[PDB]
DNA sequence: CTGGAGAATCCCGGTGCCGAGGCCGCTCAATTGGTCGTAGACAGCTCTAGCACCGCTTAAACGCACGTACGCGCTGTCCCCCGCGTTTTAACCGCCAAGGGGATTACTCCCTAGTCTCCAGGCACGTGTCAGATATATACATCCTGT
DNA sequence: ACAGGATGTATATATCTGACACGTGCCTGGAGACTAGGGAGTAATCCCCTTGGCGGTTAAAACGCGGGGGACAGCGCGTACGTGCGTTTAAGCGGTGCTAGAGCTGTCTACGACCAATTGAGCGGCCTCGGCACCGGGATTCTCCAG
């Protein structure tokens, strides 16, 4: 008898795989050593970032009536939060279209 | 302060109490309470009673009890010494939730054992490979501490 | 059968503990694997340097900690960091 | 008969393009200038359509976001009437030139 | 005597075995006896040779 | 609407502290509880909603930016029934 | 191996034409479709001079879409949805 | 006589004066009262290096003529020759500042 | 504790003035003024708060004249002259 | 009592130091292993670099009839040649200034 | 009394081999070291990507080449490579 | 459009200072020589995908007429900005003094690399059903000319 | 403003289908236990640069006044671009067929990490004078108003 197998990412309550965090990390050639707590930490980033960009994505869907996620709705959801869209200002998304809006001179006006 | 949720949890205790379970502070120590529970009916662990220790961090309700067995019992997903492995107690915890919620999942728990995460591998290793001497040894056990 | 790995599986659950029945597209699940490389490799590359920087030669928590501060913009960093020590206090208790 | 007055039809049609999300460039002629852009670097080059399909997404949002700033510098110079100043004026405010 | 656990001292004399001592951290802050360890059960303080003002240091719990 | 014009004290109490309500903000799920017990739970345990679930994080980022957390028609209506 | 220099006139005037009502633009004057031919080739050498180059790093003989990923991730426009 | 130049004529002779000395052309004592007054809202008793106050200053000042240029750009492309708000606006819009 | 405040103003007309002469600026409007110091103001901010979280990553009250180069260099406006 | 000490520089008949490039290459969390000629290739590149800054930046000092190179000289060295503008397109130097432009529409007439 | 390096020595160097009769400010010689510098950290990190996307873990003037090509342009980059490659010739020769 | 006053600019020369340039410890980081494991070079084999072609549909491109709205020029106004003089203020320089904090060295010890062994979590592969697309017939909002 | 006609445009219902959410076998990468060693935290000390202050000079900022030129609204005119309709034309699809090169595996060896011993190249210090700043003065040019 050893122990039973506990996944780092279940003892930090934490869905991304700490261990493949932990193995990219020190397999990527960014320090010589690599902290315990690094990796920990770094997937709870990781998955607070994409759980935010996936709850506005999926208000974005069903407000058009759709039960999937396409690249429309991503790009929808992270031009529209301005926090998003700052951090991925400088980022194309595939079939992603871009956000409706037309000047206010351009539109008819008279009588 | 976690005073004023534990003495209003512990009033609707009192206002509603349990029929096979049981609980409270055994001293003037809120934060401490000692929890007497029955085995569930059609269960090994039918007919003894299990005492249980409960020491809850300061920051109730926002933080899970500190609650383990202070009775011997078989149970996979349950150490020697007593600890509980449950996801409300180290991750589904939430400020909206009773005790007697708590407690109805142990007996749950010890009615339905998951050996997929349990705290004893060899009793794991029992309950998947012979139920029946599962439900032997915890019956033995419970004849032999729990009553 | 060289066997490759990305997030979908992960993308998959957080899907499903944020929208319990919504669905994903296929290509929309590749946008998000480069995402998360992406953001990957910004932390890693900026906790580097910062290690770097103060003749470090380790990565620890305390260098992820400013390089968030330093990447993600206001309140998401604060959110962000808030959500990272919470993560490592749960760890480091058990 | 019928008859729309100018300017209406356009602005349909910016309605239409800004709520799709289509390639709005053929293919074969856009793989067609790939091909032929590629093959004074090296000769006999081969391409996967993956490749040429990201080659024309990051054209075709480069341009549009080209158009998106040479729109608002012709509004600033008070007009309606998009025309060569002002992708220059862009270009050179971006820093490409 | 005192005791340092690395933190609520002190505790008992050199007379409780390490189970004892446990008990009383669990009763004293509610951190579990066996968890996780003991660094400096059935073993005692003098057994070590523990004496007066020791620094002490207390994973199965999961 | 919390409900309601007259909250009485079993609902002006919060859902949570169970004291009476101190600059309630009222979530996207509609629960309402206190300053406190809000600015305690949210990056407390999981920044979701004690009672549904209900992921916050979105809302509350909106609305930190633009300081519109606290609800301020029954923060001034309770400060009108009640101290 | 005979491809002239003809198709940078297959980006037809309705093929920009549409890209600029994509991009929002009410009215086009004549001289924009040179224009706008004139920069896309710009820009597509500039990207396709360092995809070539990677895949020659690579020994490879054809352009994989990684390279071009790469490509334009050095030139500050990366690009989801390849790799 | 009170002799005066045209409007104007000054304002190309000091262009040229200023486009060729190498100067800082911002007071250094208010400018470092202004970097200390908006780092108190970071950490409190903050202690600065003169020779941090001066990058600070030299990359603030390199930034400014930037963007003067862009937005004196704007304007003649305006058919005018007085920059007004809007034509900073303009371009630090298209820059991607805003 | 020695709380300052309206530094702003220190950035005097005349000061503006020069700076967009050397900009090659012939004509100014009264109001380039206060927006100048509002650009002014952004960019300090934006460039300190990554200069003063260097500083304190590294754990001491003295900020340095490296930290403000990484903080310019990480901006994409790499600075020489300094090290 | 084995040999002559002869710098990698010298063998290579260059100015910057390979021994210091190649350490500092190694030490810089590159790679895991370096190539024995990369220290080398980037001395190279290094030294060409800086004698085409140097010769711009000395030619634009006589222009200014001074013997000692300044920022100002490095600044209209690098803004006149188009190759180095668009490298150090996003550099800012200190004690620079700009290269003197006026637009043609400011001028009188 | 730490010792520290900069690049001061080889750019006067290349300085007197180019205009015998020039001098240079001390300022002046910060903005060369702060030029190099950058430049140096551009090339490596250039090369390391490289290294790591065609899964090598050496970096040798294979990848230096590549790297000149992508961050210099133009003429400057042909002429640089065809300075790097004579000295790698010379080098290999003895 | 052609000259003179004047204001600014440029130019030459004598002077004094201090920072560039050179010299000298001197030590430590570069060099040199071995050894040893392995990352990569190279041959070889497979089969995926890229290139080439043809044929039919038809949607999209292309060309033409028109007339209307928009760009562009002209003109007058007037108000806001520039040039300038006078007054005011605080930047700037020199200097002294206190000390807080940055920059070293020692030491120890705890955290992380490395190795080993075991197993389950994630990957490759099927698979069937349902979200979504397409068609069609609606209601319904929208524009545009005439009133 | 208004009404009706023509025209897009959103809506509901029906049906297909293929892409996804799921399941299973499996294997290799993650977890666990362990030891060893050096990276870093902590303490202690030193002194250097930061901060704070003061007084005097004067360069720079603030204020004000007049006037002029330029921003701006308006207007008139021409033209070129949008809108529509009819007539080409390759884009697109689909299908088939071929093979070049991407990808993999298996060797084997040249090469780069590693370590120990040796010394001299660069860092620091220490100078010294000359390139450059400055001050004054004469010479040149450029602007502007009267003519
Ligand atoms: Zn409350
Ligand atoms: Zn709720």
């Amino acid at each position: 008898a050893r122990a039973k197998a506990c996944t780092r990412s279940s003892r930090a309550g934490l869905q991304f795989p700490v261990g493949r965090v932990h193995r990219l990390l020190r397999k990527g050639n960014y320090s010589e050593r690599v902290g315990a707590g690094a990796p920990v930490y770094l997937a709870a980033v990781l998955e607070y970032l994409t759980a935010e960009i996936l709850e506005l994505a999926g208000n974005a869907a069903r407000d058009n009536k759709k039960t999937r996620i396409i690249p429309r709705h991503l790009q929808l959801a992270i031009r529209n939060d301005e926090e998003l869209n700052k951090l991925l200002g400088r980022v194309t998304i595939a079939q992603g279209g871009v956000l409706p809006n037309i000047q206010a001179v351009l539109l008819p006006k008279k009588t | 302060m976690a005073l004023k949720r534990i003495n209003k949890e512990l009033s609707d205790l009192a206002r509603d109490p349990p029929a096979q379970s049981s609980a409270g502070p055994v001293g003037d120590d809120m934060f401490h309470w000692q929890a007497t529970i029955m085995g569930p009916n059609d269960s090994p662990y039918q007919g003894g009673v299990f005492f249980l220790t409960i020491h809850f961090p300061t920051d109730y309700p926002f933080k899970p009890p500190k609650v383990a067995f202070t009775t011997r019992i078989y149970h996979p997903n349950i150490n020697s010494n007593g600890s509980i492995c449950l996801d409300i107690l180290r991750s589904q915890w939430s400020p909206a939730l009773t005790i007697s919620k708590v407690l109805l999942s142990i007996s749950s728990l010890l009615s339905d054992p998951n050996p997929d995460d349990p705290l004893v591998p060899e009793i794991a290793r029992i309950y998947k490979t012979d139920r029946d001497k599962y439900n032997r040894i915890s019956r033995e056990w419970t004849q032999k501490y729990a009553m | 059968r060289s066997r490759k790995e990305s997030y979908s599986v992960y993308v998959y659950k957080v899907l499903k503990q944020v929208h319990p029945d919504t669905g994903i597209s296929s290509k929309a699940m590749g946008i998000m694997n480069s995402f998360v490389n992406d953001i990957f490799e910004r932390i890693a590359g900026e906790a580097s340097r910062l290690a770097h920087y103060n003749k470090r030669s380790t990565i620890t928590s305390r260098e992820i900690q400013t390089a968030v501060r330093l990447l993600l913009p206001g309140e998401l960093a604060k959110h962000a960091v808030s959500e990272g020590t919470k993560a490592v206090t749960k760890y480091t208790s058990a | 008969p019928h008859r729309y007055r100018p300017g209406t039809v356009a602005l349909r049609e910016i309605r239409r393009y800004q709520k799709s999300t289509e390639l709005l460039i053929r293919k074969l002629p856009f793989q067609r200038l790939v091909r032929e852009i590629a093959q004074d670097f090296k000769t006999d080059l081969r391409f996967q359509s993956s490749a040429v399909m990201a080659l024309q997404e990051a054209s075709e949002a480069y341009l549009v976001g080209l158009f998106e700033d040479t729109n608002l510098s012709a509004i600033h110079a008070k007009r309606v009437t998009i025309m060569p100043k002002d992708i220059q004026l862009a270009r050179r405010i971006r820093g490409e030139r | 005597m005192q005791i340092f656990v690395k933190t609520i001292t002190l505790e008992v004399e050199p007379s409780d075995t390490i189970e004892n001592v446990k008990a009383k951290i669990q009763d004293k802050e509610g951190i579990p006896p066996d968890q996780q360890r003991l660094i400096f059960d059935g073993r005692t303080l003098s057994d070590y040779n523990i004496q007066k003002e020791s620094t002490l240091h207390l994973l199965r719990g999961c | 609407l919390p409900k309601d014009a007259i909250p009485s004290l079993s609902e002006c109490q919060c859902g949570i502290c169970m004291e009476i309500l101190v600059e309630p903000v009222t979530l996207p799920c509609n629960h309402t509880l206190c300053k406190p017990c809000f600015q305690s739970t949210v990056e407390k345990a999981s920044l979701c909603c004690p009672f549904c679930r209900r992921r916050v994080s979105s809302w509350t980022r909106y609305h930190t930016r633009r300081n519109s957390l606290v609800n301020v028609e029954l923060w001034t209506i309770i400060q009108k029934h009640y101290p | 191996r005979k491809v002239l220099r003809d198709n940078i006139q297959g980006i037809t005037k309705p093929a920009i034409r549409r890209l600029a009502r994509r991009g929002g633009v009410k009215r086009i004057s004549g001289l924009i479709y040179e224009e706008t031919r004139g920069v896309l080739k710009v820009f597509l050498e500039n990207v396709i001079r360092d995809a070539v180059t990677y895949t020659e790093h690579a020994k490879r003989k054809t352009v994989t879409a990684m390279d071009v990923v790469y490509a334009l991730k050095r030139q500050g426009r990366t690009l989801y949805g390849f790799g």
